[PDB]
């Protein structure tokens, strides 16, 4: 019985939804604190 | 109408008993109205 409820509260919840996608480019995110990865890697060159 | 031992002449008064009663009880057909029908929505799956 209460999983009969659990399942019609599903497939009234249950909808067709919005479905997006979105690409970030980290070299930007990481240029916005301007010490950005073609450099912010390239520079560490250590065991610590 | 006695006799001389103050015995009664006359046939004694009688009296036939009264039949048994036949029981009976109430007897009656549950009532009751139907149940009205739950309002739609239309839901995600398709109808198969």
């Amino acid at each position: 019985l209460n999983l009969a409820e659990m399942e019609q509260a599903w497939l009234k919840r249950d909808s067709r939804s919005l479905e997006v996608t979105r690409t970030v480019s980290l070299a930007a995110v990481y240029r916005t604190d301007n010490v950005t990865l073609a450099e912010g890697i390239a520079d560490l060159l250590k065991g610590n | 109408n006695l006799s001389i031992d103050g015995q009664p002449l006359s046939l004694p008064v009688f009296a036939a008993p009264a039949d048994p009663a036949a029981l009976l009880s109430a007897a009656a057909a549950a009532s009751g109205g139907s149940k009205p029908l739950p309002s739609a929505d239309i839901p995600a799956m398709r109808f198969p």
